[PDB]
């Protein structure tokens, strides 16, 4: 159920610093 | 990791050091995929050219850990293994091959705020994300240059066509491995290293907004590769063999 949400990121609703640079690679 | 940064704390709850118990030390990054199950490389517990053949009571695992060498009180977790079980067609001789394994821990570790277990990917992830050019992340306390680290460190690579995996080295490549890394044009050169081997190559779903576990990072020696990308293993080909040892 639970695999691959962080606790301490995405729980909270909080982005990690360079997250971005992944999804942004997603052409 | 040569050309990373500092992770963040809790960046990597996945994240496992592999050790040799005496003497003690430092053998390969792993993965925690499940409260008692560990994912790492086959050539990290299994490699005869160098007299490499550890069982069970040869090792141990740390979790949770942020600092290379600091003992972090309540957070980190240390556990000892029940089984090692390699692939039984890992070739070790010429290509690495289906270079994966998994060792159960002797006692579940509980999860926390630090300690949280990736997910494996689904046939909708991998077909979707393992594209040339999507870019994955590798983590972990491997060397620096071509010493070490303080804390773990985080590289971002893109996955690279076949056709040039396939020129980029000599022994034969087959469909169970994918290679990761920067062109040898200009940008970036950030890499894992010997001592990164065995960790995870993991992508975030824009879907589900989830980390999976898409590659375990296979062999490196040193931070030199001679401008060439590294290897990982496919992990989502390997999924069945993964299921038929956890379960049944
Ligand atoms: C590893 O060691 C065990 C005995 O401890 C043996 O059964 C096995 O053949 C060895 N594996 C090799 C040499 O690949």
């Amino acid at each position: 159920a639970d695999c691959g949400l962080r606790p301490l990121f995405e729980k909270k609703s909080l982005e990690d610093k360079t997250e971005r640079e992944l999804l942004e690679s997603y052409i | 990791i040569v050309e990373g940064s500092d992770a963040e704390i809790g960046m990597s709850p996945w994240q496992v050091m592999l050790f040799r118990k005496s003497p003690q030390e430092l053998l390969c990054g792993a993965s925690l995929i499940s409260d008692r199950w560990v994912l790492t490389a086959a050539h990290c517990l299994l490699y005869p050219p160098w007299d490499k053949n550890f069982t069970e009571n040869d090792l141990l695992v740390r979790i949770g850990k942020h600092s290379r060498t600091r003992y972090e009180r309540n957070i980190e977790k240390i556990s000892m293994l029940e089984k090692i079980y390699i692939h039984p067609r890992y070739n070790w001789r010429e290509n690495l091959d289906r270079d994966i394994a998994l060792m159960k821990l002797k006692k579940p570790v509980a999860f926390s705020d630090y300690i949280h277990p990736v997910c494996l990917p689904d046939r909708e992830t991998a077909a979707s994300l393992l594209q040339a050019g999507y870019k994955g992340r590798v983590t972990g306390w491997g060397n620096l240059k071509e010493g070490q680290p303080s804390v773990l460190q985080v590289v971002n690579l893109p996955i690279v066509e076949r056709p040039v995996c396939k020129d980029s080295t000599r022994i034969r490549i087959t469909d169970n491995m994918f290679c990761a890394g920067y062109k040898p044009d200009e940008g970036k050169r950030g890499d894992a290293c010997e001592g990164d081997s065995g960790g995870p190559f993991v992508m975030k779903s824009p879907f589900n907004n989830r980390w999976y576990q898409m590659g375990i990072v296979s062999w490196g020696e040193g931070c030199d590769r001679d401008g060439k990308p590294g290897f990982y293993t496919h992990v989502f080909r390997l999924k069945k063999w993964i299921q038929k040892v956890i379960d049944q």
